[PDB]
């Protein structure tokens, strides 16, 4: 390509047929390049054979994310605030059911905008502002509007960065190509000076902010736009202007204190979203570390030292291509990123880290799923990323005999087993349940497997559950409860709303998910770890690097020969982990409304959403409709002529998207061609049809319809499902 | 000034005891394990002299030496020591 | 043709360099101690006050930033230079008269030759120790301990 330059155009390449390998696109005309151009259009082995670049764009076109996130959460910030309900909801919480979004009462609509809370018409919310919105050491609706604005700044700016790479002239090699500092500063000061930055505007404004709202007012009956600088004299309610102790160290007397922290655990009586007399503490107790780690460094040396005998020779040498990857660099991250996103799922529902959690059941478990999806649909993509690795991004092989090498050394092997763990699991994994249908059924349960017939005996108790909420008598100092309430010994009086968590006991109906899980996460992996693995060469295609990570299927022969690859074992993998948390959701929700969610009044006599069903009746995977399934979304098959309506109004859409998907799933291919042309001929006698060649779908791309459709189909259902027993009763 | 002024030279009971016992336990460094209580390289009684750790770790009970009594329960008894 | 904006290690620097120079009379308060008898303080808290004040007030202060800051760039172009700023007037021979010329320092040259008896007995230096006037003022507008004080003392 010119056009022409090299060096000697400004003038830009709009008009002239193509461009994305050679005999491209190529004057003669068709479709399958039009959705070519959108997929893959991101890449590299296009755009040029030489890294430089690509860094050069990967570094750019990420910064508009940020700036994205930032446009987002702006409309967000702007809508949970002058299309209010927090104002309203905040003097008023308990007792108002929150919203931000409204209709505009066109055609239909208006339906879905049904009395919310402090006197207005609305549609509701599962996504909890409202309460980081707590913090506010401050309140007031057009301030959430300089909040939004400020967003709308970090962005336009933290946009411009954007314009101010790749297209202007770039950095180069060197700078990412030296590596040596790059952690050194991202967790030292940012992971620090935030975190440590939250500290300081987490005491300062926050905590006395909500010390003295856990009681009453209404606001501006408080919290001043400035009022806390110098003036640390309300800081008084809250511990001492130090006294007389300079800069911590010990010449100090206590006689009576001990600075804020005062560590907690347990949960407000009043507001139960945690203490936050601890939040500053935990948060700069955090920032210390990373404020002192941040400071490794300068690089190979610490991996380039511990080999062994059957250990990793080249664990000495784990990559010198570990600058020269990405598609490395980032398939590792996504199984972390990932992985460490759904440890958030349940660290938050056992233990709330904001005001008003629980109690409000349906805004975070909302929550618990989104989060859930991608501590998933993250990982997955961490292998697929690993196979594209595996296939292509090196020059030549320059890598050599060491730790993967080794593993692959062994790999009819690693995944041989595994394999057999995955039938033995299955077998013990839900034939398990089945036994109860095919034996309940014949009806005999002394013979089950129920949490009473097969031996158990009235407790599950002694594990570790029960050596948690009882540490607090180690080396441990303490402070009243635990650490996760959730946890077996002691204590109860947790909100006078509703509820929020208590003990959550075990035994099986717990045991055996638990289990299911296992095979399930299991069978899930052994199909992304043996593709990654055999990403490039096998005996049943060794010519099998010859193309890329994708291609269809090699061919009719060998028997088969059509799945293969590990663009389609990230395909089935994907199919298999929708499953993977797909049946996870359907776990956390059951019990935590069959126990847990449920509620006080005199003598507390608890009353959950379900006096505990899944006792002897989950057991049953029948219960499993029975109990759930056909008990549950009797809310959504009554939503009809609501506020919410629009999830009875999805459930029928989205559990047809799905039930669409298997057609671009199940299919041939040709077929749609032989189709595709009785078509293009009914069209060429009118003259009505030829130009751009009108074509079937691509093989992959056929795949690629399907899978994504299986699963915003097959996904939202539940979204729906959801979002309608936890809105109204629960 | 306060008590937090014979606090300010305490700056130097932590600092000091930190830095001052700073070098010498990076100075031979480029070493990682090892020392005299194993692989060869040898003697004994066991000893004896050798700073940093020694002598600032023991400061610490220092700046308690002076200021002892005088602090604590405040003056007894008629001049401790019999002299003038 | 398109206006230009060069960046190379430093000019960020040498307009850097300048930015700190025109806030080093910027400084204000003691470089012109007259200028505040009370007037670094824009308008304590208890502070002073035994507003901020009387006062100097008003509207129209964007107006002259910007109107100003319309100037800034002007002697940044004009002098870009082919000289003809002095338009002088159509008719009219008698226009010898100058004035100066172009100025840095005593003016038009530097001037009035003659000289050196008594004063008597580069020029980053002349920059430098005015942020170490600058910054100084920066922590004493909140140069306070409050609850406590001088330490010191
Ligand atoms: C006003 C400016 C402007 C102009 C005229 C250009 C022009 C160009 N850029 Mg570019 N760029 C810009 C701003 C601009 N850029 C900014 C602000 C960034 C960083 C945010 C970039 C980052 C960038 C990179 C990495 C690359 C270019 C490249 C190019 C060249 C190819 C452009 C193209 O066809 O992409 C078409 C794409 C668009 C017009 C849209 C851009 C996508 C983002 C910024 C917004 C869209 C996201 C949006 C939310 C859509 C998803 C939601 C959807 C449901 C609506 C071309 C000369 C490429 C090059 O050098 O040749 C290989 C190179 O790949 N640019
Ligand atoms: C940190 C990571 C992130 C990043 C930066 C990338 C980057 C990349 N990936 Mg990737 N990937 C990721 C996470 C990421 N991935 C994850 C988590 C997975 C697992 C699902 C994958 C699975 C994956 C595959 C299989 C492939 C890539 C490929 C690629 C490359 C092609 C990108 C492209 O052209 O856009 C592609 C995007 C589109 C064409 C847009 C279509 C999006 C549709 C499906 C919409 C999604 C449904 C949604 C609900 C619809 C919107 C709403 C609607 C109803 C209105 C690029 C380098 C491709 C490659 O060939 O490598 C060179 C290869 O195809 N990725
Ligand atoms: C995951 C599931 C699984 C398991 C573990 C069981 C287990 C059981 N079923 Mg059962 N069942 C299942 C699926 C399963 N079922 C399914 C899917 C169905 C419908 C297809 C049924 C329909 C069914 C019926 C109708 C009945 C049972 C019954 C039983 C019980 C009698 C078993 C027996 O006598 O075997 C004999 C046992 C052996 C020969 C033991 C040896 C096998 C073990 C030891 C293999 C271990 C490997 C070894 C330890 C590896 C170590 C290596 C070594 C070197 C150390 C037993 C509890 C019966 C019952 O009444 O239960 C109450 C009843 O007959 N099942
Ligand atoms: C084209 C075909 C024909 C038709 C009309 C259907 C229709 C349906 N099938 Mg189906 N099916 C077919 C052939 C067909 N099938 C074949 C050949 C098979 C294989 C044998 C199947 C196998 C199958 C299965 C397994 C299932 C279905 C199901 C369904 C139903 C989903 C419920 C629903 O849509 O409520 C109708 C109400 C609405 C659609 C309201 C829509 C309002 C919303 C979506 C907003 C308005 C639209 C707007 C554009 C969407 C927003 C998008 C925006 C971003 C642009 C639907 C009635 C599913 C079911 O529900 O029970 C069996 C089940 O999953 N089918
Ligand atoms: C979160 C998402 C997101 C972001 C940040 C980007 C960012 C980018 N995309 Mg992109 N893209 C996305 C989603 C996103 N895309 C999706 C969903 C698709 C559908 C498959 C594409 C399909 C696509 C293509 C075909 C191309 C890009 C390109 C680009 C780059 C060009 C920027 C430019 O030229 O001027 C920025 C221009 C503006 C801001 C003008 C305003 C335009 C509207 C949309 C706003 C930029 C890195 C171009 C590229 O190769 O660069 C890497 C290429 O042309 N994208
Ligand atoms: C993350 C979000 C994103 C999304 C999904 C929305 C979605 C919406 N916004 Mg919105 N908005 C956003 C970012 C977003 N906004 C940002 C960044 C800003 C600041 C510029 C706004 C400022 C804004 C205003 C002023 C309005 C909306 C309104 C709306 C609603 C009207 C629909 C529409 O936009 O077209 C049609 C809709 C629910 C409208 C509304 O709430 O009335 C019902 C109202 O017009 N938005
Ligand atoms: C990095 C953090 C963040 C930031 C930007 C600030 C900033 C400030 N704090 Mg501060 N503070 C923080 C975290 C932070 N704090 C935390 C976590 C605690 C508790 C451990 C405190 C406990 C605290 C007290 C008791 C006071 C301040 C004061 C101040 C102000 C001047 C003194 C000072 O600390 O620095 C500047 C350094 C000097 C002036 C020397 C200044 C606005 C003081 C104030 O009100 O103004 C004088 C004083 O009251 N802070
Ligand atoms: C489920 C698993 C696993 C996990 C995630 C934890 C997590 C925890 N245990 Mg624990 N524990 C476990 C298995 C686990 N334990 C087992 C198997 C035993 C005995 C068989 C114990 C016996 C035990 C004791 C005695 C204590 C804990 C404590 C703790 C907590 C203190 C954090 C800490 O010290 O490390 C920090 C780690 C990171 C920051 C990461 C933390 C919640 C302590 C506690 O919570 O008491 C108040 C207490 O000291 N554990
Ligand atoms: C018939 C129709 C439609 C249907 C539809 C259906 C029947 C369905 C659909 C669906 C869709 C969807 C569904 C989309 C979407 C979405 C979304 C937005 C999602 C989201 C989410 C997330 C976030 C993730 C996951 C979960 C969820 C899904 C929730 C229409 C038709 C027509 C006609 C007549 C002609 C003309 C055109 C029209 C007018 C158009
Ligand atoms: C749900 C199945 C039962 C199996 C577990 C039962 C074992 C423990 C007994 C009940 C557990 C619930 O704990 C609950 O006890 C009492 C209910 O009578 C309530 O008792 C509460 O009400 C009264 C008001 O002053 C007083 O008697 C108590 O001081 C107070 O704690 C509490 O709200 C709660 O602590
Ligand atoms: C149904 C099906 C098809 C047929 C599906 C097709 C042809 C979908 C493509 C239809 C396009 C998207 C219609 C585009 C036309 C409009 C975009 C043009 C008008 C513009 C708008 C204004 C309407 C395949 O090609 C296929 C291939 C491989 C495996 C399975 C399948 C499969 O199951």
């Amino acid at each position: 390509l010119v056009d022409r330059d090299p060096i000697k155009t400004s003038f830009e390449q709009w008009a002239k047929p193509g461009h994305f390998s050679r005999t491209i696109a190529k004057g003669p005309d068709t479709t399958t390049w039009i959705w070519n151009l959108h997929a893959d259009a991101h890449d590299f082995d296009s755009h040029t054979s030489d890294l430089e670049e690509i860094s050069r764009k990967v570094f750019s076109a990420h910064f508009g994310q940020l700036s994205i996130i930032f446009l987002w959460l702006s409309g967000m910030y702007f809508h949970g605030a002058r299309f209010s309900n927090y104002e309203a909801w905040l003097n008023d919480p308990t007792h108002i059911g929150p919203s931000a979004q409204v209709v505009w009462p066109i055609v239909g609509q208006e339906i879905l905008n049904g009395d919310v809370g402090g006197g207005f018409r609305g549609i509701q919310i599962t996504s909890g502002f409202f309460q980081i919105w707590r913090a506010s050491g401050i309140t007031s609706e057009l301030q959430l509007y300089c909040t939004a604005i400020g967003a709308l700044v970090f962005a336009g700016l933290m946009l411009f960065a954007g314009w101010f790479h790749y297209h202007k002239a770039a950095p180069k090699l060197a700078w990412f190509q030296d590596v040596e500092s790059m952690l050194n500063h991202h967790l030292a000061g940012l992971l620090g000076l935030g975190s440590l930055s939250w500290a300081r505007h987490q005491v300062h404004v926050s905590l006395p902010i909500n010390q003295f709202l856990n009681a009453g007012v209404d606001p501006k009956e408080i919290p001043l736009p400035h009022e806390f600088i110098l003036n640390r004299d309300l800081l008084a309610q809250l511990y001492p202007s130090f006294a007389e102790g300079a800069t911590p160290f010990f010449t100090l007397n206590w006689s009576k204190y001990a600075d804020f922290l005062t560590f907690r655990g347990g949960l407000d009586p009043l507001t139960g979203g945690l203490w936050l007399t601890d939040i500053a503490h935990h948060h700069l107790a955090i920032a210390i570390l990373f404020l002192i780690a941040g400071h490794m460094y300068r690089i190979k040396d610490i991996l380039e030292a511990h080999k062994g005998p059957f250990t990793g020779q080249g664990h000495k040498g784990l990559y010198e291509i570990l600058t020269t990857s990405w598609h490395a660099q980032l398939s590792i991250n996504l199984a972390m990123l990932g992985s460490l996103t759904i440890v958030v799922a349940q660290h938050m529902y056992s233990m709330p880290p904001y005001p008003y959690l629980a109690t409000d059941y349906a805004t975070q478990l909302s929550l618990f799923t989104h989060h859930m999806w991608i501590g998933g649909f993250l990982i997955v993509g961490a292998a697929a990323h690993a196979a594209i690795f595996m296939v292509r991004d090196y020059d030549p092989t320059t890598r050599y005999n060491d730790l993967l090498d080794r593993v692959l050394r062994h790999r009819d092997a690693i995944i041989s087993h595994l394999n057999w763990v995955c039938i033995f699991l299955g077998f013990h994994s839900f034939g398990l349940y089945i036994h109860n249908d095919t034996m309940s059924a014949l009806g005999r349960p002394q013979d089950m497997f129920s949490d009473t017939a097969i031996q158990l005996q009235p407790v599950f108790a002694q594990w570790i559950q029960n050596t948690h909420a009882l540490a607090p008598g180690t080396t441990a100092p303490g402070a009243t409860a635990s650490t996760s309430l959730t946890w077996g010994g002691g204590d109860l009086v947790a909100v006078g709303n509703k509820v929020a968590l208590l003990p959550i006991p075990l035994g099986t109906a717990d045991f055996l998910v638990h289990h299911i899980h296992a095979f399930t996460i299991h069978v899930t992996v052994l199909i992304l770890l043996k593709g990654v693995l055999f990403a490039r060469s096998s005996r049943l295609i060794p010519d099998k690097a010859n193309l890329g990570f994708r291609f269809p299927c090699d061919g009719p022969g060998r028997g088969g020969t059509c799945q293969v690859s590990a663009w389609d074992h990230v395909f089935l993998g994907l199919f298999w982990m929708y499953n993977s948390i797909s049946v996870v959701i359907f776990h956390f929700s059951w019990k935590m409304q069959s126990d847990v969610w449920g509620t006080i009044n005199d003598q507390g006599v608890v009353t959950h959403i379900t006096a505990g069903n899944f006792a002897q009746s989950s057991i049953t995977i029948n219960g499993w409709l029975r109990d759930f399934l056909w008990a549950q979304a009797s809310q959504v098959i009554q939503s009809y002529g609501s506020s919410l309506s629009a999830y009875g109004l999805f459930f029928l859409g989205a559990h047809f998207v799905w039930a669409f998907s298997l057609m671009f799933l199940f299919s041939g291919r040709g077929y749609w061609q032989e189709l595709i042309e009785s078509i293009v001929w009914a069209h060429n006698k009118l003259k009505v049809a030829p130009a751009t060649q009108p074509r079937a779908l691509s093989i992959v791309q056929g795949r690629a319809v399907g899978v994504t459709h299986y699963l915003l189909g097959g996904i939202a259902t539940t979204w729906a499902f959801f979002l309608a027993r936890i809105i109204a009763v629960g | 000034d306060y008590i937090g002024s014979s606090t300010n030279l305490i700056m130097v009971t932590t600092t000091t005891l930190m830095l001052f016992a700073g070098r010498f336990g990076l100075a031979p460094s480029a070493n990682r394990k090892a020392t005299a209580g194993l692989k060869l390289e040898a003697r004994e009684s066991g000893l004896q002299t050798g700073d940093p750790a020694g002598f600032t770790l023991a400061d610490t009970l220092a700046c308690g030496a002076v200021g002892h009594i005088m602090g604590v329960g405040i003056v007894l008894g008629l001049k401790n020591t019999g002299v003038l | 043709s398109d206006p230009e904006g060069t960046g190379g290690f430093i000019e960020p620097k040498w307009l850097a360099y300048g930015e700190i120079i025109n806030g080093r009379y910027a400084m204000l308060g003691a470089v012109g101690a007259i200028a505040p008898e009370i007037l670094g303080k824009a308008g304590w808290f208890r502070t002073g006050f035994i507003y901020n004040y009387w006062a100097d007030s008003y509207t129209l202060f964007v107006f002259e930033m910007a109107l100003m800051g319309f100037a800034e760039h002007r002697r940044f172009q004009d002098w870009a230079k082919p000289g003809s700023m002095g338009k002088q007037y159509f008719l009219g021979l008698e226009k010898g008269l100058g004035g100066s010329g172009e100025p840095a320092y005593p003016g038009g040259p530097f001037f009035n030759p003659l000289g050196f008896g008594k004063d008597e007995k580069k020029l980053k230096e002349v920059k430098n120790g005015r942020l170490a006037m600058l910054a100084i003022l920066g922590y004493f507008v909140q140069a306070l301990v409050t609850g406590v004080g001088p330490y010191q003392n």
